[PDB]
């Protein structure tokens, strides 16, 4: 796995969505792992041939996402503006 | 069950 940096600019929204979190229903990707993993993209939205289902979200702007609430993850991406600065682990 | 952001 890598460590990759992206930025997604709120078009008006980042375009992708998210499954997973501690506690949470779990990701269709890896069931034992509680992090915060994409799980579909738009099309043609700003997270589009920038992130790919299977991401695994561990930083948004600055924010650690490693051992955080699916709640608080979708608090946290809908309170910033404009863009997102994400670090995502890829294969 | 995915979130959309
Ligand atoms: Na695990």
């Amino acid at each position: 796995s890598m460590e990759i940096r992206v930025r997604v600019e709120k078009d008006p929204e980042l375009g992708f969505s998210i499954s997973g979190g501690v506690g949470g229903r779990g990701n269709p990707f890896r069931p034992d792992d509680d992090g915060i993993f994409v799980t579909r993209v738009q099309p043609e939205g700003p997270a589009s041939k920038l992130l790919q289902p299977g991401d695994k979200i561990i930083q948004a702007n600055g924010y650690s996402f490693i051992n955080i609430e699916m709640g608080q993850a979708v608090s946290l991406l809908k309170t910033f503006q404009n863009t997102v600065e994400l670090i995502i682990v890829r294969e | 069950f995915d979130f959309w952001v």
